[PDB]
RNA sequence: UCCGCGGCGCG
DNA sequence: CTCTGAATCTCTTCCGACGCGCCGCGAAAA
């Protein structure tokens, strides 16, 4: 349960951009099917989401360093398929 | 997708409408009834506007999607969908080319502007009454002028085809092609540098601006005039289908068959080649008739329909709160939207609300649907209907599983303030009304009388965090418009709280003492101690230390056992001495006040959560209840209501003995019924406020009674004093309609019977109330729509600016006392300078440092009196704000975040108290201190008392801290008993004046001899009737003959042989004038003393509409005239039905010189000198005068002052901030002296902003500057003149801003938070601004 | 009463006003302020983007919805193309920049 | 059936 | 004694919360 975000505000600072942030998390997490960091409880997406944003253990920029490495371990991969694949063909 | 950066508007060109057509339209018919299907050409022509369904041709002949995109050959209709109905205009050519509505009347002209023509000739000359005449040849008669038709013959026969003359429509086009605008500027640039007129300038301005606007923006004004106009696309106009194949006809359908058969009509009748006469006639009725489809009823009377009905033209629709913009673009309503009657849900806790079950199935039944497929019960979007309803049981628990956690919008309409809109996350409940949390309702301005309000559900990720986030009732709790706590305790839990603290000396189980407050709960359950036995009871309180470590103590204190009760809901943070009082509505307000500036906010809400729980429940086992007991008539009042009856019967006999005048009777009698009155509400007060009560020992004791609307009364629950006085005592002597008190008291109290006339006139009162009420919440709506759409555009967007101009703050003192410390009105501001110590250059406060409580505890102990803060009215800030001059955010508490509307937040803070507005000789000094003089020029005469020399005198009371207390005018020429300095106590007098004479007074000793005392022509001798005295009285300017009237008639001071007495440190000779209708009873050649003085000359608005005149600068109906110029004061030739007031600059060049209507009374003598802006004479000051003599910083105090006052006299709170930012909106434009190097004319208005930029990016090139003055708009123009044209359309006065936006070319940037929100696009603030901050980013790096 | 989903007039795409004919609540322009004080800018713009108005964006939201995806869709309303129309037919050549 | 206008009350 | 400019008067325009609920009823157009 949460009655009352001023916690998270106080980590991110200002309320906009935790909104912002906590909505890219949850985000990813409902249609990406990515795990979450903290144990749920049964409880929904959005409310896990702030959660994680609680324990400080993800903000902007841990979302951001995450993302790209995500995004340049899919393209190492990609480049990977081709080599394997152009050795196949030589 | 589209990503449009702006919007563009601009007049349509004949050609470029042509393109936008699909085709014309030829027949006035619109479908057949045989077949329900458009006729071949008439207005819902399917080779016109499309297909009549979706990818089906008209005839039938293609059926297939393969087909997309194919022309019929059969029919020729295009294959696609029917939403190409809503897209695909048309258009009609007209026989005879047409002006438009809009250019030709919306005053002023544009047309008429384009030309020299006056509007009355051109418009009946457009209407074929007159010919306008194209020049050729050696006439006498130019070109342009108007001619009639019989001096059209005359011409004709005299001249023949040398010169042309035509009747209006075409002619007006045909001379609008006949002119170069650069020729035409040019000429008007020299002629204005010719002209020395300035109405002339204003109108040849006026003209230039206009064509230059044409020229810059490439429209070409021969476009004015229409050849075609463009018909609506059918979808927009649809005809609506009825029972039996009937259809009802949209209004503009009817308009555009009128045009149509005009236009037939005039097309058949010009292929006929028929005379003139019948064709002018035509095409007048043409003209007309296009005139009622664009902008039916703007001239003349409007064409109406069968049902005697005006109808609504295209102009009709836009305009208005029932037009397009209000009612569809803003406020469109929405789904997944439910409405329902409201009822207390008092188990709830702060943040869940209760639903009815239905609402909660039909509005989340997207979400059913949705994890019914998830679960996999439902194979097809049918079963998931079917089983939904069929209410199968797990559907219920599928709904239970979706809002867990889901909350929802829930809004009272209307809304009034930004806590009319709370989230909360929802429980179901049973039946059919919403539970709520009894807290809110305070917020929400709710009651609870069958008052109905709704509920929304957000869909996004995003909005349901926003939800949570910004809009749960747990956050949010501290009101925007001031920071005072908004979920405030009330009645039931307030009666509640007030019976569990109360201690009687008597009770079950007293003088015991209980180890804890848990045996205290024993106790008490068990009955074996009432809750209001005073015991000693053990108790442990927590305190943080310099790191917040919670120390603890312990001891033994005496306490009721109730108290001792309450210690246990009470955070581990709170000092215990809090809890220690009979606790009130005030008393609990800053209880929970202070955990919550102690604690987090958990606590604080956990413990407003356990509170209110424990007050229902002690308040129930109370069983306070109101008998017919209750109120205790007093004894005495039979015997004051006796003695009363005495004295107004004697005081009557007196008058009827003619001792007494009837207005003194009816002063005394209400004298003497009001003393009765509070004689005997003090009585009755006295009596029921205490209670006789038995001790230990069985001694009489005394103590707080127990009487129930005592302690309703008392404990500030539902009620207060008024009302309990009215319960039993006197109800008092109030007043008729006109304000005049009855005479006539009304007796009884409402537990006796009130007699007939009695109740009747105790109805006046009531009605009047109700009315007002009434009647007042349409003023305070459209105050607060004006006031918001005002102030939408501003939105906090730097963090800082580089300025250190700002606003001096000192306590306000009126009548002797401190209206408001500078605690509170320096509360949450800036620091503007560095804060020195008193009496030290020793830094105090730094520069730039926010006022939080600590910094203004430490200011207040150093006793400083004035401060100076940075304020928005001072931003530099372009195109918004920064941070520190907003200052605090008071709903948060720390510094306002970058991307909150300050703008809208101010206006809503303003507009929800305009609901509780309500629209229908000598000094004492109050307290010991320190007189201070101030503005003074001062003398002391031969009697060793002092008189001042100076206006605007301000006498001040100073604690010996140095801080004011007390302020007063000083009255010119009035008598001052004490010296500067000088220490005074309390109730002692010290100043004295006349106050309905005006005095004269004279520095110097000498004999005055009289100068230009002529009888008839300056003064007349005269003989006081009363005394007998000789007195010279001075004759007014008409009074006097013709030849006398500009001789002044003077005193001049001279030694005892007549030399020359001169003004202390000047050269100039002692002279007074003597001004008209005065007196003197000295004579000539009489010696005074210094401080002499002789002279004889004689001496409300409703609040709502007070401050909107305020904040619409409306100019006052007596305005006070002030000096423009500093110097020596003159009255200059006289003049005829006014005075002709001079001033002669002390060193300045040029006097100035003004007309004043002689019937005022000047306050200034003519033989003075002023400083710039002194007061010149009495009543209330125009705000412009103000702006253009004494600078913004004057305005901005004024403003605020004034508002202040009325709200403070209202009693409701609200920071001085919200009225600064509005004030700020209020100086938008400026206008230009001297352009400098700037591109910009001299005269013209333009944005402040941009002036300021242009000026600085000029001296950054070293150029010359642009020279301005800010003037004040009204909140209405400065609304209108917004440089984005959308806002303005949407605002009010649609017509006119729509017609100069199109004349101009206005490119329009949707800067503004209006115009974005009418686009659809996420607006620029809040959640949405970082958004833009990555847009605005990324487009200038695109 | 309750709305959800349901007709639509025919003129504006808006939904329907009034218990009788099963329409749903308004969302008057206090409500706009109230939601412009507090920011919350998102749910603004989907109350009147989907819920509201743009019928390609509110069909697509309905089978995002369906389909357990909350994703917006941000579309154009169609009021505003309404009163695009409107004041084209006046005779005065309204449009979109930088297109 | 979905359109428009007028009146009445509720908050 | 006449002409021009400045100022007032006269006319015209705009506009006074909002949310519902309820009720009834369209046509010389077909
Ligand atoms: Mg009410
Ligand atoms: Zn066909
Ligand atoms: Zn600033």
């Amino acid at each position: 349960a949460r009655v009352t975000v001023q916690d998270a505000v106080e980590k991110i600072g200002n309320r906009f951009d935790l909104v912002l942030v906590a909505a890219r998390r949850a985000r990813q997490m409902q249609v990406g099917g990515k795990d979450p960091l903290v144990p749920e409880e049964n409880d929904k997406t959005t409310v896990i989401a702030l959660r994680e944003i609680e324990e400080g253990l993800i903000n902007n920029q841990i979302l951001d360093v995450r993302e790209r490495q995500e995004q340049q371990e899919q393209e190492a991969a990609e480049l990977q398929a081709v080599t394997a694949i152009a050795e196949g063909r030589r | 997708t589209e990503e449009f950066d702006a919007i563009k508007i601009a007049l349509a060109s004949p050609d470029m409408i042509r393109s936008w057509s699909f085709g014309e339209v030829k027949k006035p018919e619109t479908i057949n009834y045989r077949t329900f299907k458009p006729e071949r050409d008439g207005l819902f022509c399917a080779r016109i506007f499309g297909p009549v369904k979706d990818y089906e041709c008209l005839c039938g002949k293609y059926k297939r999607l393969k087909h997309r995109g194919v022309i019929c050959e059969k029919c020729g209709v295009e294959v696609t969908q029917t939403k190409v109905r809503r897209e695909r205009m048309g258009h009609i050519e007209l026989a005879s080319p047409t002006a438009h509505i809009w250019f030709l009347k919306s005053l002023p002209s544009r047309i008429g502007l384009l030309l020299d023509m006056p509007l009355r000739d051109i418009e009946r000359v457009l209407y074929f009454e007159s010919y306008v005449v194209i020049e050729g040849g050696m006439t006498n008669l130019e070109r342009q002028q108007i001619l009639t038709e019989e001096q059209y013959l005359d011409a004709l026969e005299e001249f023949g085809d040398e010169f042309d003359a035509k009747m209006g429509a075409e002619a007006i086009q045909a001379l609008l092609k006949s002119m170069d605008l650069e020729q035409e500027c040019e000429q008007l640039r020299e002629e204005l540098n010719e002209t020395n007129s300035e109405t002339k300038r204003k109108k040849l301005t006026k003209r230039i601006k206009l064509l230059e606007a044409f020229v810059q923006s490439g429209n070409k004004p021969e476009w004015m005039i229409l050849t075609v106009l463009p018909v609506l696309p059918p979808d927009l106009r649809p005809l609506v289908p009825l029972d039996g194949g009937r259809f009802a006809t949209s209004d503009l359908n009817d308009l555009y068959r009128r045009v149509i058969n005009r236009n037939n009509r005039l097309k058949r009748l010009l292929d006929l080649a028929a005379p003139d006469i019948i064709v002018r006639n035509e095409k007048r009725m043409l003209q007309e008739a296009v005139d009622a489809l664009l902008d039916n009823g703007r001239r003349g009377r409007a064409i109406t329909g069968s049902n005697k009905r005006p109808l609504k033209s295209l102009a009709d629709m836009i305009k208005g709160k029932q037009g397009r913009f209000r009612q569809n673009l803003l406020g469109k309503r929405v789904d997944y939207s439910g409405r329902s009657v409201i009822t207390v849900g008092p188990y709830l806790r702060l943040h869940q609300c209760g639903l009815p079950k239905k609402m909660a199935l039909e509005l989340f039944k997207p979400f059913i649907y949705g994890k019914l497929e998830l679960r996999g019960l439902a194979t097809t979007i049918k079963a998931a209907k079917k089983m939904v309803e069929r209410e199968e049981a797990v559907v219920w628990d599928i709904l239970d599983e979706v809002i867990r956690e889901h909350p929802v919008l829930l809004n009272r309409a209307p809304t009034l303030h930004r806590l009319g809109i709370q989230a909360f996350e929802p429980v179901l409940i049973e039946g059919k009304a919403i539970q709520l949390h009894p807290l809110v309702c305070a917020a929400y301005n709710a009651d609870f009388d069958g008052d109905q309000m709704a509920v929304h559900v957000p869909l996004t990720l995003e909005a349901q965090l926003e939800a949570r986030a910004l809009m749960m009732s747990t956050n949010n709790i501290l009101s925007p418009a001031n920071g005072e706590p908004i979920i405030v305790p009330s009645q039931d839990v307030v009666l509640g709280l007030y019976y569990m603290t109360r201690d009687c000396v008597n009770a079950k189980g007293e003088g015991m003492v209980l180890t804890g407050p848990k045996e205290a709960e024993r106790l008490y359950r068990s009955g074996l101690a009432s809750l209001h036995a005073r015991v000693k009871v053990r108790i442990t309180e927590y305190e943080k230390d310099a790191n917040g470590e919670l120390v603890a103590k312990t001891s033994l204190k005496d306490t009721t056992v109730g108290r001792a009760i309450l210690w246990m809901i009470v955070p581990k943070g709170l000092p215990y001495s809090i809890v220690n009082q009979a606790l009130g509505k005030k008393a609990i307000s800053k209880m929970l006040n202070t955990c919550y500036r102690i604690l987090g906010l958990k606590p604080t809400v956990i413990f407003a959560d356990q509170i209110m729980y424990t007050g229902f429940a002690y308040a129930a086992r109370s069983g306070a209840s109101v008998g017919i007991d209750d109120m205790v008539i007093p004894e005495k009042k039979h015997e004051i209501i006796s003695e009363a009856e005495a004295e107004v019967a004697e005081i009557q006999e007196q008058f009827q003995s003619g001792l007494v005048t009837a207005g003194e009777r009816y002063n005394k009698v209400i004298d003497i019924w009001a003393a009765a009155n509070d004689r005997v509400s003090k009585a009755m007060m006295d009596n029921l406020q205490t209670e006789t009560v038995i001790n230990r020992d069985g001694q009489e004791e005394k103590q707080v009674s127990f009487n129930s609307i005592y302690m309703m009364a008392d404990s500030g629950a539902r009620g207060s004093a008024a009302q309990i006085r009215q319960l039993a005592g006197m109800r008092g002597l109030m007043a008729k309609p006109d304000g005049s008190i009855i005479e006539t008291p009304i007796t009884a109290n409402f537990r006796e019977g009130l007699n007939v006339l009695q109740y009747f006139i105790s109805t006046h009162g009531a009605r009047k109330g109700l009315a007002d009420t009434a009647l007042k919440t349409a003023n305070s709506g459209y105050l607060t729509r004006r006031l918001v759409d005002v102030a939408q555009d501003l939105v906090v967007t730097e963090d800082d600016c580089g300025t250190h101009e700002g606003i001096m703050m000192t306590p306000v003192i009126e009548g002797g006392d401190v209206k408001e410390p500078l605690r509170d009105r320096v509360l949450g501001r800036v620091t503007a300078e560095d804060v020195l110590k008193p009496g030290t250059a020793d830094i105090l406060v730094p520069r730039n440092t926010l006022l939080h409580e600590q910094w203004c505890d430490l200011l207040e102990e150093n006793s400083v009196d004035a401060v100076k803060v940075r304020s928005v009215v001072s931003c530099d800030t372009d195109f918004g704000v920064c941070a520190h001059c907003y200052g605090r955010d008071l709903a948060r508490g720390h510094i306002i975040n970058k991307g909150e509307a300050i703008g809208v937040i101010a206006a809503q803070s303003i507009g929800e108290p305009g609901t509780q507005l309500t629209m229908r000789s000598s000094i004492q000094v109050k307290n010991k201190g320190s007189i201070k003089l101030s503005n003074v020029k001062s003398v002391v005469n031969s009697s060793g008392k002092l008189v001042i020399t100076s206006r605007n005198t301000e006498l001040k009371l100073i604690d010996e801290f140095g801080r004011t207390k007390e302020s007063y005018k000083v009255p010119y020429g009035a008598v001052l008993a004490k010296g500067d300095g000088e220490q005074v106590a309390g109730g002692e007098t010290v100043a004295n004046w006349d106050p309905h004479t005006m005095p004269v007074i004279t520095e110097v000793s000498g004999f005055v001899r009289f100068t230009d005392m002529i009888d008839g022509q300056t003064i007349t001798r005269q003989t006081d009737e009363l005394t007998g005295l000789s007195s010279l009285v001075v004759l007014d300017s008409a009074e006097r003959t013709a030849g006398g009237k500009d001789l002044r008639p003077a005193l001049k001071i001279v030694d005892a042989q007549g030399n020359d007495v001169l003004i202390p440190g000047t050269d100039m000779p002692a002279q007074y004038f003597l001004p008209g209708k005065a007196i003197v009873q000295l004579e000539d050649g009489v010696q005074i003393s210094s401080g002499d003085t002789l002279a004889r000359i004689p001496q409300i608005t409703g609040g709502l509409p007070r401050v909107a005149d305020l904040f619409e600068a409306r100019r006052p109906k007596e305005p006070a005239i002030l000096a423009e110029i500093s110097g020596i004061v003159s009255f200059g030739k006289e003049t005829k039905g006014k005075r002709r007031l001079v001033i002669t600059p002390v060193d300045g060049s040029d006097p100035y010189e003004e007309m004043i209507p002689k019937w005022r009374q000047l306050n200034v003598f003519e033989g003075e000198r002023v400083e710039r802006g002194d007061v010149i004479s009495d009543g209330p000051e125009a705000p412009h005068d103000i702006l253009r003599l004494r600078g913004v910083h004057a305005v901005t105090r004024y403003i605020v002052n004034e508002v202040q006052d009325v709200y403070r006299l209202q009693g409701v709170k609200i920071n001085d901030k919200h009225i600064e930012v509005i004030v700020r909106q209020m100086l938008r434009k400026a206008t230009i002296v001297n352009a400098g190097s700037s591109d910009f004319l001299e005269g013209e208005q333009v944005e402040y902003s941009r002036v300021k930029i242009a000026n600085r990016e000029l001296e950054a090139n070293g150029k010359v500057g642009a020279t301005y003055s800010r003037d004040l708009l009204g909140i209405t123009k400065a609304s209108l003149a917004t440089e984005s044209f959308i806002s303005a359309a949407s605002f009010q006065e649609t017509t006119r801003v729509l017609t100069e936006a199109a004349v101009a070319g206005k490119r329009d940037e949707l800067r503004g938070l209006k115009e974005n929100v009418i686009v659809g696009r996420l607006i620029p603030a809040g959640t949405g601004y970082a958004y833009h901050q990555d847009r605005m980013r990324r487009r200038a790096a695109g | 009463h309750a709305r959800s989903t349901g007709s639509y007039s025919l003129v504006t795409q808006q939904p329907l006003g009034g218990k009788a004919q099963f329409g749903g609540q308004r969302f008057g322009e206090m409500e706009v302020w109230a939601l412009e004080a507090y920011g919350a800018a998102y749910t603004l713009q989907e109350m009147l983007t989907v819920k509201s108005d743009d019928v390609n964006g509110r069909t697509k939201m309905y089978k995002n919805i369906v389909d357990g995806n909350h994703q917006m869709e941000p579309g154009m309303p169609e009021s505003f193309n309404v009163l695009l129309k409107e004041i084209r037919s006046l005779g005065i050549n309204i449009e979109l920049e930088d297109e």
